[PDB]
RNA sequence: AGAACCUUACCUGGUCUUGACAUCCACGGAAGUUUUCAGAGAUGAGAAUGUGCCUUCGGGAACCGUGAGACAGGUGCUGCAUGGCUGUCGUCAGCUCGUGUUGUGAAAUGUUGGGUUAAGUCCCGCAACGAGCGCAACCCUUAUCCUUUGUUGCCAGCGGUCCGGCCGGGAACUCAAAGGAGACUGCCAGUGAUAAACUGGAGGAAGGUGGGGAUGACGUCAAGUCAUCAUGGCCCUUACGACCAGGGCUACACACGUGCUACAAUGGCGCAUACAAAGAGAAGCGACCUCGCGAGAGCAAGCGGACCUCAUAAAGUGCGUCGUAGUCCGGAUUGGAGUCUGCAACUCGACUCCAUGAAGUCGGAAUCGCUAGUAAUCGUGGAUCAGAAUGCCACGGUGAAUACGU
């Protein structure tokens, strides 16, 4: 492993940060601790809702989180029911009252993290990896993407020895910083170990 | 429960209809039962559908009322809240909009007395309300003249001013109407505000000659309005212009402004100069004073005046293009709005040509509306006009309306149309005269 | 007479944050000093990136604290009511000193 | 990126067994505070007081304590079962695909050829035509100018000066940080396939990827990490889990790796005195004054910090002396007396003072870095951290030699 994280090289230029707030030397550490603590709860609770992305900002002893998800109905609940259950629990974890914004992700299979966690699901559902992967990669081209890289790695399909497999069609310029890349990883906890899953997505020049 | 065959009863308990009922298969949204029995689960034996407008009147000792979202609504002049009525924790009315101001008298007195009297955004007929609104107006144009917002006393003092003589019976708008009904007969002038708005600031010196309300340009007189809102599109001293006066107005000498701004005006103009020229003039307020102590308005154009007296002071030849007007603030630029007889501001700018390059068709039809006799004729082929007018004149209201008639060539005939410029009149009448001569020579 | 310190992690965000404050302050009472660009603090961070070995392989990170100062000198006691209502975004911290 | 215990995963001894840590059940008490006794330590026993909420009058929530079973736990093995992350060749310039053509086929062609560049960089040619990853560009910083603003930053044009930007004052200038501009072989001359391009010249603060950093392709080494974490399999389940105390990770006939300080007169020593950048600070930095030779201690201002503090930069320059003496070099080592930190400084911190003064008089075979603000040297700060660097990370000051050439 020698490449650099594309989102981590592209934070200050193109891709915005996931948390946006300020602190001194005192409150910064346990602020990060609470930011961690709410995130895994939201992910395990709404893992069936196809959560893509989480934004934290902290308005003056308050918190507003915005979660980008692809499916409206499950995360909103019927007749506005579940988001108020999510309301009080994150305030309980924070110690301050909170606000939750549900952000729709249209064009769902162009998001990297949703593609990654989707293709994680079928490997743990033991359908065969080649068909799963080429189905996951041609779909972005069909709905009009202009870069896609996909990888899985490690004890692949019950193999005794690990291997890596990558597909890529289009144009995925990692070394161009102005290129905009959607990137987040995933892990499949299959019966033989951990499949690693990586997805790079390329949208535009600026 | 929605799409569920279970019922929320008293406290957090849940039950279901005893299956021997006929409405066991036809569940109501609101049920009453006779016997609660715990056998496999909780069962109400004899069940019947009810309408939930029933249970508030018959459980007055049991209803708990929760009022949320207390917001002051203007239209009633009163605070609304959403009430929820419950017994044993059962939400009988999920939401009902009700008058929080009629519910409690403590805070709503302060809220109403502040809102409809101190801010005073009230749709009503009250005479003291009218006069206090006009007093706050005549103070806010004073602040707009001053460009300093310390003249007016704070609104909390106005709240105290109201509160000390509004009796304690007033809690809402209806009580206030009832109170003004019995108090307006004894003291009408008590609620009208006294003249103590300006106290000790020193701005309240404001000179009327330094801040005029009308500008005289030649024979004409143009309206002035004042506004303090820095960075706004309508900010700055705004001249209001009747539309037919456009043919007599010219931009010359107009940037002289009211005399109350000229010091910081010439400071802005002199610091619009680049750094080498700007270094000659230190300090800028002192040199502004030395300029204003010798300059008189309207004797020269503005740029020429700054150039020649600044040359007199230090000997630099500041060129015309050295002065930058984008660096000059917009509120110092005198806003232009063309208005009608009913003060509808049609078009606007901060230079006169922004008006003129957009109003020529509208000024033309304005001339045509007043010219109701047919000097303007078409299909004309032989000179049969007698003495063609040099400068056509009419009168509307208090102002004369001037234009210039001329011939117009049409390639098939000659026509007469109006023009708002003597030069365009000249070339138009020239071309029409040429076509007329060509038609008349054999 | 009032010192408004703005501390943020993005210059692209703190410019409009101080611009909103300055135009709202001059909107209702004027005589505001310009937003002073005051020397930012750079926190440089050296991290060993491999889990077990190769000390000489590291990454470098930094925190930039964009620091602006706004000064108002004259008594402007009516602006302060709407000044607390400007509900700026979470990206910048504001400190008001008298 | 910091072992006195703790860390600690090791040893020995005392100790526990649904457990030190999670979730489910049941019972009782809210929680918590003070005191004493034995023990190296984890127990047992008192006194005080709990008892807030929540009206559906009850309970609920937190917490403690007790017991059963489902269960937990492991820095235990496998990096040759894995993910993730990382080194490496190597910042090397190459690594491929779609379609076509040739060859039965493995494969080739594109990617070879002439030039040319740092570069499959570009041009031309060409059974190839295109495309992708790579290169470069855009990322950051530094090198010059302009616009904006000018606090705590600056002091030129003004005065008063308490001589101190001290003040009034001023926004010029430095500077500060935002937005622009500026360097693109852009222009000229020659060479060169009328090419790409090269050499030289002007202009310019910067001229030929301006300089430095980020950026590491396809992949190699079954490379390193099961002890960062997650993780499949296997192992223990009264012990390979858990608590505590003392010792060990710091030993010592030796051998090597990487550094520090020296062997000195381009120096040592003493005095006077000149010039920075960068960074940190609230359980913190810690002014001044006093006391002590000093380590520091008291007192205690200001500072969440362009203001205040760490904080006197040192080489230097000028004086006086030393005089080639294992020395007025060097400082290891050792004894005593002390200072701070922390429950605690014996093993096993850091520093001061007094006294001593090892080897060492330029390093065999060999071997390393360095192409310019570099090498060498001189100091400074940071992280970790209660206390702890000659290590790392960053910063400035002085500041080189040489490159014929393959």
């Amino acid at each position: 492993g020698q490449k650099v994280h594309p989102n981590g090289i592209r934070l200050g230029i193109v891709k915005p940060w996931n948390s946006t707030w300020f602190a001194n030397t005192k409150e910064f550490a346990d602020n990060l601790d609470s930011d961690f603590k709410v995130r895994q709860y939201l992910t395990k609770e709404l893992a069936k809702a196809s959560v893509s992305r989480i934004v934290i900002e902290r308005p003056a002893k308050s918190i507003r989180v915005t979660i980008h998800t692809a499916r409206p109905g499950i995360v909103i609940g019927k007749k506005g029911e579940d988001v108020e259950k999510l309301r009080k629990v994150v305030a309980d974890i924070a110690g301050v009252p909170a606000q939750i914004n549900i952000a729709e992700v249209r064009k769902p299979e162009l998001d990297a993290k949703l593609v990654a966690d989707s293709i994680t699901s079928q490997l743990e559902r033991r359908v065969m990896f080649r068909r799963a992967m080429k189905r996951a990669v041609q779909n972005a081209m069909r709905l009009g993407a202009k870069g896609i890289k996909v990888e899985v790695s490690g004890r692949l399909g019950g193999a005794e020895i690990a291997r890596t497999e990558w597909y890529r069609e289009g144009r995925v310029p990692l070394h161009t910083l102005r290129a905009d890349i959607d990137y987040n990883t995933s892990e499949a906890h299959t019966t033989y170990g951990v499949i690693g899953v990586k997805v790079w997505i390329f949208k535009g020049e600026i | 429960d929605a799409d569920k065959q279970e019922y929320t009863g008293a406290r957090n308990a849940r039950f279901s209809i005893f299956p021997g009922s006929g409405l066991f298969k036809k569940p109501p949204k609101w049920v009453m039962v006779a016997e609660l029995v715990e056998t496999s689960r909780l069962w109400g034996r004899i069940a019947a559908r009810i309408d939930p407008e029933w249970v508030e009147p018959v459980a007055q000792h049991l209803i708990k009322r929760t009022y949320s979202e207390p917001h002051w609504e203007r239209a009633q002049g009163a605070v609304m809240a959403t009430e929820k009525v419950t017994v044993y924790g059962l939400p009988i009315v999920a939401a009902r909009k009700v008058n929080y101001s009629q519910i409690d008298p403590a805070l709503c007195r302060e809220l109403f007395i502040r809102h409809a009297l101190v801010e005073g955004d009230w749709q009503t007929r009250h005479a003291f309300f009218r006069e206090n609104l006009k007093l706050r107006a005549e103070v806010e144009e004073l602040e707009h003249k001053s460009r300093r917002r310390d003249i007016l006393v704070d609104d909390e003092t106005l709240f105290e001013f109201y509160d000390q003589r509004i009796s304690h019976d007033v809690i809402s708008a209806r009580h206030f109407d009832s109170w003004w009904k019995k108090v307006s007969r004894e003291t009408p002038d008590l609620l009208n505000f006294e003249k103590s708005m300006l106290i000790k600031e020193g701005a309240e010196k404001i000179s009327k000659l330094d801040y005029p309300n009308f500008w005289h340009q030649g024979n004409l007189k143009l309206r002035l309005s004042y506004q303090f809102e820095p960075g706004a599109d309508a900010d700055g001293v705004t001249v209001h212009i009747p539309l037919p006066l456009l043919n007599q107005v010219e931009e010359s000498g107009f940037e002289w402004q009211i005399p109350g701004l000229r010091r910081e005006l010439v400071i802005a103009l002199i610091k619009s100069l680049p750094k080498p020229v700007r270094r000659n003039f230190v300090p800028a307020p002192n040199y502004a004073e030395a300029f204003l102590g010798r300059v008189k308005p309207l004797e020269l154009p503005l740029l020429d005046s700054l150039e020649r007296e600044l040359r007199r002071m230090t000997g630099v030849t500041v060129d015309r293009e050295d002065w930058h007007w984008d660096q000059v603030p917009d509120h110092l630029k005198i806003t232009f709005r063309v208005v009608d007889d009913k003060n509808k501001k049609l078009k606007e700018g901060r230079s006169l040509q922004d008006l003129k390059d957009a109003l020529k068709g509208k000024v033309q039809e304005t001339l045509s509306a007043v010219a109701d006799d047919g000097i303007e004729q078409s299909g004309l082929h032989i000179w049969s006009f007698g003495q063609l007018p040099e400068s056509y004149e009419q009168k509307r209201g208090n102002y004369k309306v001037k234009a210039w008639p001329a011939l117009v060539d049409e390639r098939d005939s000659v026509a007469i149309k109006l023009f708002d410029n003597p030069l365009e009149q000249k070339q138009a009448m020239w071309n029409g005269l040429r076509r007329l001569l060509l038609l008349n020579i054999p | 007479r009032i010192r408004i310190r703005l501390k943020a992690f993005d210059h692209r965000l703190i410019d409009q944050a101080t611009a909103e404050i300055v135009e709202t302050a001059k909107r209702t009472g004027a005589q505001v000093r310009g937003p002073i660009p005051l020397p930012t603090r750079k926190e440089r961070f050296t991290v060993l990136i491999s889990p077990h070995v190769n000390k000489d392989a590291r990454d470098q990170y930094e925190i930039r604290t964009h620091l602006r100062l706004v000064d108002i000198v004259e008594p402007t006691e009516k602006t302060v009511d709407a000044l607390m209502r400007l509900d700026l975004a979470a990206g910048v911290d504001v400190q008001i000193s008298l």
